[PDB]
């Protein structure tokens, strides 16, 4: 029953200070309760703070103790969303599987396509932060490689071209991302590539589909 | 008769209270004959802007209409699209989500959970 | 004698780390002959975007360049204008303000210090030992 001026409970502060002992203590009996899900003023939960810190062990303890994984902080970000922008691969691993439970699953999957207020799902973030490793992870976890972001319909492949991430582009390409998709304006991943300074990208796409674009010079005004 | 199309927008979410300034890039429109139509089951509303807010008939800066429910307690998906009053033509709908909003910005209620439900 | 002109922006401030997406509504421009030029005393930078980000040569979407100083401790107002590399033509200066960063890692760290004592107490007074 304690809150900081910023809304952080003992649990929040246990992770902020990184007190595995006290965190272990807290989770002693708070496990299986909504205490775990309390949000400070930034709308963050202990799990959220754990993700940001990149502490895989911490993330597992909370997750194992029944911590809600789909809770959203002020940016609509889920713990996993936070992990993709911090490159916390191992935390992602902890979360991207069934919750821990000894010899005393579609649920952990729901995290895969949850989206923040930027219309981004974990994958969108991963690809934007050119986090190739996080892409392999999400791809293997089964994330929608074609899912368009809402501001203009950009797909992972579109985001990969905007980031000029070749390894990412290629990973997405070999995984089966449709190189035919176009954003609200009609532009396709190959088309955007041509308007970018990295030749490798166009070649990669050429080698996996290469449907040559149109033109319509931005349809001038 | 041309075609209504929403090319890009800066954000696809906002407060269920409305008032969020949205920047929308589109295909050529007619400033005196166009609007931003928001829709959900049994619900319609339009963005607020004036002809002055229609840049080169290729972009519109308007503000979102408040949602039907102000005490919204969970994200709500709705539709947003360009509309011509002249022929009632519409553009391909686009996604928009209304979100709950800091009720009187008071944790006295958020803490009557962090202490009550604690 | 063509003329650069910024008509509207959706935001006039952002993080000193740069990266903020701005929607700039302007007068007819040449997608391959244009840029968003940020300036201050002895400092200049360009917004980032591709010709694929110019909408009908009358609007531009780019991301702010990072401010000269990342550990900015107070807001610093700079100028932002359209610049045509062709003949070096510039637009009427518009004000853009850089703010101290909102980093989450640091946001947590600054909060760690700021609450060391309070924490040392809660666990002190708690049934926990250690």
């Amino acid at each position: 029953g304690y809150v900081t001026e910023d809304g952080d409970t003992a649990l929040h502060l246990a992770v902020i200070h990184q007190h595995e002992p006290f965190l272990d203590f807290l989770l002693g009996f708070s496990a299986g309760h909504e205490y775990l899900d309390l949000q400070n003023d930034l709308g963050q939960t202990a799990l959220h703070l754990a993700a940001i810190l990149g502490e895989a062990s911490t993330v597992e303890k909370l997750y194992a103790a029944g911590a809600g994984v789909l809770v959203a902080e002020r940016g609509g970000h889920t713990a996993l969303h936070l992990a993709c922008r911090v490159r916390a691969h191992t935390c992602a691993c902890v979360l991207l599987q069934p919750r821990p439970s000894h010899p005393r699953d579609e649920d952990w999957r729901l995290q895969l396509e949850a989206e923040n207020y930027d219309g981004h799902t974990p994958l969108h973030v991963a690809v934007i932060h050119k986090d190739a490793e996080m892409v392999r992870l999400l791809r293997d976890a089964g994330a929608d490689l074609n899912k368009p972001e809402p501001t203009c319909g950009r797909t992972p492949l579109h985001l990969a071209v905007e980031a000029q991430a070749a390894s990412v582009l290629e990973l997405l390409l070999k995984a089966g991302a449709d190189p035919t998709a176009r954003m609200y304006g009609g532009r396709t991943p190959l088309g955007s590539a041509l308007l970018r300074p990295n030749p490798i990208l166009a070649r990669l796409l050429r080698a996996h589909g290469a449907p040559e674009p149109e033109d319509g010079g931005d349809k001038l005004s | 008769t041309a075609e209504l199309k929403i090319c890009r927008v800066n954000r696809n979410s906002g407060s269920c209270l409305g008032g969020d300034e949205i920047f929308l890039l589109c295909d050529k429109v007619q400033k005196e004959d166009i609007e931003v139509y928001f829709t959900g089951p049994g619900w319609e509303a339009r963005g607020s802007f004036s002809q002055a807010d229609v840049h080169r008939q290729v972009a519109i800066v308007f503000r979102t209409p408040p949602y039907a429910d102000p005490s919204l307690q969970a994200p709500v998906r709705v539709s947003m699209q360009l509309r011509r009053p002249s022929d009632r033509e519409l553009s391909e709908p686009m996604e928009f989500q209304y979100l709950p909003d800091t009720d009187d910005r008071h944790r006295i209620e958020e803490k009557r959970k962090r202490t009550y439900e604690t």
